[PDB]
Formats: structure tokens, C-alpha cells, sequence
């Protein structure tokens, strides 16, 4: 695959979404996941709910609009044997009662992989299996300002993160400082922030805000 | 920490007073009245797309609130948003997201 890598590319990845004020990035990331995960499976790329994930995965440990883990979000749709398509069960931003049908279930898995706290195995990752779910340090104020090149937060964590997006790819460009390579991530706070609601994170820089840190896929 | 869960408490800073301060008016024509000080006791944070701060505020007669507080993305100006409150807290209620 090598040297770079950008799942957009083969269609595996749905247009950037906006969670708006409700923390729920978490079930943005699950579903960004487990969109290129059924993509892989079906060949069909479809949007995935996650207002479902807010409203039907507290019992998996999920706190709706106030957190939760693309890991829980996985084991909710294993255990509840469905997920429901993005149209049929549309974003609120607010965290609703549980209105699941499984009529409209177009995806599910059986479990999730987590990938070793390593920036060569979350590379292997990518490269092999498709977008993957992971969790960063974006609490700085840097991290609202991004917009352009590799970003690099001296400040950042790389054990507490308080963010979950999803990695699409890796890659490289020419730097004055010579710190090249970035992980493509798709954010989920709506196409006018970032790169078109993207960010390239800097890679291979001591597992720079954590990215490697709770990385994970869903097992379809 | 889980990804958009709330920091842990820390006390109030005067840039935490000053959003407090920015966004009486809001507060003042939600619920209709008017608080005169409202003093920041305490905060925590939450990143969404942009960022929460869950402020404990004390007002007058010594009744505490604790007030939900949007900061915009700077597409957005950074403009900030009072987006829910609770009133009739308790000094030591803890602060937990709504």
C-alpha cells in the first residue's frame, strides 16, 4: 500500500459531518468506522445513525451528549444485532429515547479489534483493514485554529484524550522543519473547520496527542 | 476521560469570569430575571465542536446555578452561547453535564 494512503480514494468514506454541541464524537467515529467497515463488506457506502448510538448505547457504558467510546459503540451494535442507516434515524444533537427499528438496520458487527499502542501497528491498520477509530488530545486552542499543514501541539497528551475522530489514511509532505508525515483524520465538527473538516495530525512524532493510544476497528 | 466527556472541576479563573460576564444578558432574558453579580465559583470543560464550559456560578441570595456556556469554533467568531443552565444549586453540587 505504502507510502501514503487515502481511503476516500476507493469510496470507503461518507462526506464530513458536524456533531454540533453534543459530545458526542465518540458515535461519529464509531460510525465513520464502521461505514468503511461495511464498505469493505458490501461494496455500498451508506451513512450510519448516530443519534442511534447516542440514544441506544448507554447500556454498552455511553454517556450521549456527555461522552462515551467508539469501543462501546461496537459492542452495542453486536448485542443489538443492527444499526440504523444516518436517513432513517437522523442527527438531533441531543441525547433522545432509544427509537431503534431494525427495519432500518443496514449494518452490524460482531465485536471490535483493539490495535496495539503503537504508531506501526495503527499504521498497519490503516493500511490493511481501512478507516480506524481513535481517540486525541483536542483540547488545545491550537487544535480550534487548524486549518492548514501537519499540526503539532507541544502541549499534547498522549494518554488523555478527550476527542474521538476517525484516521483515514497517512501520507507526507516537504517541511522547513523537516517533520513530514501526518495522519490523514476526519473530524466531525462539519466541512468549514480544518481542511475541508479534516486535519493531518503529525505521525511518527512519539504518538503525538495519543493518536495510537486507544485506536480500534469493528469486526464485520 | 472518554472522548466528549467533561474535565475534572477546577476553580474559576477570571477568563472563566469574564465568559460568565459576556453572557449575562442571555441569561438574564432566558429566565426573565435579573442576577446583578453572578460570581464563577468553579468550572469544567468539554470539547464538541467547539467547546462546553460548565460553570458553577453563585448569584444573589446566596443561590448558586450552574450555567452551560457554548464557545463557537472560530468560523463562528468564537461567539458565545448560553445554552442551558440549572438553577437552586447547591454550593457543593457537583458539576455534570446537561
Amino acid at each position: 500500500a505504502p507510502r501514503s494512503v487515502d481511503w476516500r480514494e476507493k469510496g470507503y468514506v461518507t462526506p464530513v459531518k458536524n456533531q454540533g454541541q453534543c459530545g458526542s464524537c465518540w458515535a461519529f467515529s464509531a460510525t465513520g468506522a464502521l461505514e468503511g467497515q461495511m464498505f469493505r463488506k458490501t461494496g455500498r457506502l451508506i451513512s450510519l445513525s448516530e443519534q442511534n448510538l447516542v440514544d441506544c448505547s448507554g447500556p454498552q457504558g455511553n454517556e450521549g451528549c456527555n461522552g462515551g467510546l467508539m469501543d462501546y459503540a461496537f459492542q452495542y451494535v453486536q448485542d443489538n444485532g443492527g444499526l440504523d442507516s444516518e436517513e432513517s434515524y437522523p442527527y438531533e444533537a441531543t441525547e433522545e429515547s432509544c427509537k431503534y427499528n431494525p427495519k432500518y438496520s443496514v449494518a452490524n458487527d460482531a465485536g471490535f479489534v483493539d490495535i496495539p499502542k503503537q504508531e506501526k501497528a495503527l499504521m498497519k491498520a490503516v493500511a490493511t483493514v481501512g478507516p480506524i477509530s481513535v481517540a486525541i488530545d483536542a483540547g488545545h486552542e491550537s487544535f480550534l485554529f487548524y486549518k492548514e499543514g501537519i499540526y503539532f501541539e507541544p502541549d499534547c497528551s498522549s494518554e488523555d484524550m478527550d476527542h474521538g475522530v476517525l484516521v483515514v489514511g497517512y501520507g507526507f509532505e516537504s517541511t522547513e522543519s523537516d517533520d513530514n508525515k501526518y495522519w490523514l483524520v476526519k473530524n466531525s465538527w462539519g466541512e468549514e473547520w480544518g481542511m475541508g473538516g479534516y486535519v493531518k495530525m503529525a505521525k511518527d512524532r512519539r504518538n503525538h496527542c495519543g493518536i495510537a493510544s486507544a485506536a480500534s476497528y469493528p469486526t464485520v | 476521560m472518554i472522548p466528549g466527556g467533561l474535565s475534572e472541576a477546577k476553580p474559576a479563573t477570571p477568563e472563566i469570569q469574564e465568559i460568565v460576564d459576556k453572557v449575562k444578558p442571555q441569561l438574564e432574558e432566558k429566565t426573565n430575571e435579573t442576577y446583578g453579580k453572578l460570581e464563577a465559583v468553579q468550572y469544567k470543560t468539554q470539547v464538541v465542536a467547539g467547546t462546553n464550559y460548565y460553570i458553577k456560578v453563585r448569584a444573589g441570595d446566596n443561590k448558586y446555578m450552574h450555567l452551560k456556556v457554548f464557545k463557537s469554533l472560530p468560523g463562528q467568531n468564537e461567539d458565545l452561547v448560553l445554552t442551558g443552565y440549572q438553577v437552586d444549586k447547591n454550593k457543593d453540587d457537583e458539576l455534570t453535564g446537561f
